[PDB]
């Protein structure tokens, strides 16, 4: 004899029960009824009550979610006499009801998309879910409540396991009170009510017309973009930028000025392709961030001219008795520090007393061969990019009278190892205007293993680091350099 | 709710309605020289000064718009009823009571003129509403009377 | 087959059975102090000594399990009949030629309590047969 | 009838089985005598006369024995045998179908003892077109029988072919100790054939889950890996465990070991290194041999911890920074990090203990730095560097003392340097005949005018000639200093420059 036999309620409430024990043709007093749940725990007497001499009442408090026990979805409670229990029992059902609802506003302010998941409901079979809502023409109250006038909403369970709810057309400033309604065979319950304002959940469109450029003569990465359509244009903008490659080391910058259409950023390397994307959200921070804009790619142009003309050296081919001697100029491509971004062509300038000055565009070649006939001839190699030639360029004057001047007194070579050789020399005490010195070396009998190096005139001891083969014989030549031309070199063979 | 927030929201809705009218007008390329008779019921571009006239003319426009079979025009009418709600809210903020503009009889000329030209009536109504709504935005900047 | 293998196989079977009932009943832990009405036909309240009493009691446990619709219980009943066959063979090995009289079940109260107290039926059945299995485990030596 | 009559016309048989045909060959209007008739298989192999048998003057018989599986021949899945008058082969033939009934039956039982799974390979049945496959099984009450055989009554069971090309089908619920007699039955228009049946006991084909809660650690005082685990809940029988261990890296050179006592849930094994990280896995199977290994366990990573206090203190030297006239002299102690053998696993910090007659003894923690500079102000100062890990300082440490009075004691008599090569130089010296209780000698050398070419070496006091292996440049001038070191401090060194 139970009353009631089955009970529905949610987490966080109390409970109350009533029992009448019938044995044979006798009814015992309620002072001897012993309550039990699942026949495993003796309920404390403090939870009991005696409303009548034949009725035992037990009151619970702060009931918790039930853990499923096999096929059963309920726990059986037993009102027993002493240790004698009647085969009958009651039924209890708790169910979790706290379900969160996710809504978004489309970027075109046409439709409401709400989403939620029935995962907590999956444990109950036979329960039917319905979404019930009421729209307030005003804004959402501080405490959303289940309005008596509610409406059903049709939602589609997606492959993700979420129900999607499409509402259209919309009312941005209207409050939309929402709560889930579940309907089982035993009754119906409701999730905690929630109210959402469509304006507060707007996800804007991605920014458009993203154009990336490195400002010339400054090296500043300037970006220009078209703002997607938005009310008040009160948009907070986020810009991410990174190097173009397999991994884009994205760096970010924020533009607080909602009126700004273009911005410029400093970049370390002015000659690299970069990838930049922009996303925007409401300036107040409400709603969502927009999709990242299309990636804009920087084009590698020459922001500035090359900074220095390539260092060059001559090769003397031609007999000593011949006044006319071909001269082969040997320089090297400019480094990324010297070429900046690139060197487009090599133009070698010449200087003579009679023919004056002229230049020859060698192109991409690092070599230019020419005949020497005039007693005085000055040469200078220029590196030209799209914006023009290089600024600081090396000069080299050739002089018949000055070539006879011997400025080097002694010379000595000491091989530290196969990787280094010491060079020793002493200068003539004459007050020669030595700009610098050129160490020129090669393997003897080898006409193409040719090497050379400029060193400042103040250096007296120098170390050369190269793969030196002791078996091979090396020819070493040091050249004194002046205004007028090169002095007579000092040449030794071997160490 | 502070009065300034209400005024800012009203200006926001003014701008948005102006924007949507522009959006539909771009899709509806109509020469402005098309003089169609019988359109005196649509409020003209006249100096509108006090909030009561704001509510009255906006209700007239919404009634005109509601008769148009375009869904976007229907959502525009929804925005207009919302803007009437905010106009009445502003009226309460300034301790003035706008007359309940619920007694506007349905214009008998609507049935006779919409059948003649649904499209041209829509275009002219949108243009005149937009002009009147800029008039409102200017007036709202200068504290319009009750 | 030699009798020692029969004995050790029976021991292995019964301990598998008790391990299974333990690993299933963990979700249905019960207090044996509580006595329920209407389940008098379920034995386990007395020590078990002789061959015929074991056979009859385990036939009763068979029939009560067969009334319960659970796949795990289905396998349990299968194993119970297996061990009943084992004990029949063991009795035959004892060189006692007593006629085998089995059956004699009158289960209408079984049906009533089955349609009444399914949960109570299964829990009391598992607990009592569990205890009986341990008692016969001690009696086995 | 027909000119050639094969009775029976078509025959289906198994491998190794014996089959026989009969022909009645009629050539034109005359029936060829049975003695003039030759058989041919696929018109490519004449059957020998010894197999010929004569039933009657018109009926000749050939009895194939120990038949082999028919090899498919293009579109032909049969071997066509021809009744031929000598060489006159008629265009009709008898078809013989031979299939291999030897289909291995692979079975499995889950560690939960609730699912029985079996597989077999259809690897030979493709050579029979229109053959209907079916599984027939029969349950024995207890145990499998000694000689398996097909039961007259059996139960069909559907099985599914997977992408592996094998057939899959299971049983649930299962009988733990009931013999299962099953076989593959084929059905075709020529009859039915059965595979040689095998009986399986469900309890002998059980493999468990890998044992869980495996833990590993390094024993601090012994040096054997300590590993504990827990047996799977099922099966309950006694099991044997096999343990594998190896280093941490891209490749693992595992080493295998096993335990036999099921009651032991712990183990200890010898190791070669202590401060590395090892990986270890275990697997379990029945002791008797029934069932299968339970894959392996999840990989386990040990933790590196300081096993013991460092074994020795670091060898250290000193740099004099300060004028001879100045009584206060800076002392830059210089040592090196302990090796893997010396640091054992790690040296967490360097603690430099000092000793004086006045300030007593005190220690300075230098951290991870291998140098320490301090001022020398007392006449007597003993210093001792301690290497401290998590467990404590090193046991035996080198001691060094500084003394003003005996700093004038000159113990080294001669000092000579001889350059063997750029990679070796000989040092030779002679000692003073005084009974100096010399602890050891310190060879200190540098390049002259180089203040950071500091190098030094401690050598035993008994050595009289030493060889230094280093990159020697003959051009550079080298300063060589040999320091006599005593209990009371370091004696006056002998210094030479160059060779």
């Amino acid at each position: 004899v139970y009353f009631p036999p089955k009970i529905l309620t949610s987490v966080g409430s109390n409970a109350s029960f009533h029992c009448i024990y019938k044995n044979e043709n006798q009814i015992i007093s309620s002072k001897q009824i012993v309550w039990w749940r699942n026949l495993a725990e003796k309920i404390p007497e403090i939870q009991y009550s005696i409303v009548s001499d034949r009725v035992s009442k037990v009151t619970f408090s702060n009931l918790k979610a039930t853990r499923p026990r096999g096929k059963f979805t309920y726990d059986a409670v037993y009102c027993c006499n002493e240790q004698a229990c009647h085969h009958r029992y009651a039924e209890l059902y708790v169910i979790d009801v706290n379900i969160n609802i996710s809504c978004e506003t489309d970027g075109y302010l046409t439709k409401m998309t709400c989403r939620w998941s029935p995962s907590t409901i999956q444990s109950l079979v036979g329960s039917t879910v319905q979404l019930r809502y009421h729209r307030r023409s005003l804004y959402c109250p501080d405490s959303p409540s289940i309005h008596p006038t509610s409406e059903p909403k049709n939602c589609v369970l997606q492959r993700d396991g979420f129900y999607e709810c499409v509402f259209q057309p919309i009312f941005l400033l209207s409050g939309y009170t929402m709560w889930i309604r579940i309907n089982h065979s035993l009754g119906s319950l409701d999730s905690p009510p929630t109210c959402v304002l469509p304006d507060s959940v707007v996800k804007p469109l991605p920014p458009s017309n993203v154009k990336a450029e490195i400002t010339v003569n400054t090296g500043l990465l300037k970006v220009s973009w078209e703002k997607p359509v938005f009310p008040e244009n009160n948009l907070q903008f986020q810009i991410r930028y990174g190097l173009s490659g397999k991994e884009i080391q994205w760096k970010t910058h924020e533009v607080f000025d909602a009126k700004s259409k273009s911005a410029s950023l400093l970049v370390s390397d002015l000659c690299a392709v970069y990838v930049v994307q922009v996303r925007c959200r409401r300036l107040d921070g409400l709603g969502y961030w927009s999709n990242w804009s299309s990636p804009a790619y920087t084009l590698v142009m020459d922001v500035k001219v090359p900074m220095r003309g390539p260092e060059f050296w001559r090769k003397m081919d031609g007999d000593v008795t011949k006044k006319e001697r071909n001269v082969t100029l040997l320089w090297k491509p400019l480094t990324k520090n010297d070429s900046l971004c690139s060197v487009r062509r090599y133009v070698v300038k010449h200087r003579t007393a009679h023919n004056g000055t002229w230049s020859e565009d060698v192109g991409n070649r690092t070599n230019l061969t020419f005949l020497w006939t005039e007693p005085a001839h000055t040469v200078t190699v220029l590196a030209v990019n799209s914006l023009g030639a290089s600024l600081v360029n090396f000069n080299l004057t050739f002089s018949w009278p000055m070539s006879k001047v011997s400025a080097v007194e002694s010379l000595s070579a000491y091989p530290l190892s196969s990787s280094c050789v010491i060079l020793s020399w002493t200068l003539s005490p004459d007050d020669y205007s030595l700009l610098y010195l050129v160490i020129e070396w090669k393997i003897l009998n080898e006409d193409d293993g040719m090497k050379w190096l400029r060193i400042p005139s103040n250096v007296k001891k120098f170390y050369i680091h190269d793969n030196f083969i002791p078996i091979e014989k090396y020819q070493f030549s040091l050249y004194p350099v002046f205004m007028e031309g090169v002095g007579k070199p000092k040449i030794i063979n071997g160490f | 709710v502070p009065i300034q927030k209400v005024q800012d929201d009203t200006k926001t809705l003014i701008k948005t309605i102006v924007t949507r009218i522009n959006d539909i007008s771009h899709t509806q390329s109509v020469s402005a020289k098309q003089r169609v008779t019988g359109l005196d019921f649509i409020p003209g571009l006249h100096p509108i000064l006090s909030l009561s006239k704001m509510d009255q003319t906006l209700a007239v426009y919404q009634q005109v718009l509601t008769s148009l079979p375009s869904q976007n025009v229907l959502q525009i009418a929804n925005d207009l009823e919302n803007l009437r709600d905010l106009l009445h809210l502003l009226a309460f903020s300034k301790s003035c009571s706008l007359p309940q503009t619920s007694g506007l009889q349905k214009p008998e000329s609507l049935d006779g003129v919409l059948e003649a030209s649904l499209y041209s009536t829509e275009v002219v109504a949108l243009s005149r509403l937009q002009g009147s709504l800029q008039d409102i935005l200017q007036q709202l900047d200068v504290s319009p009377e009750c």
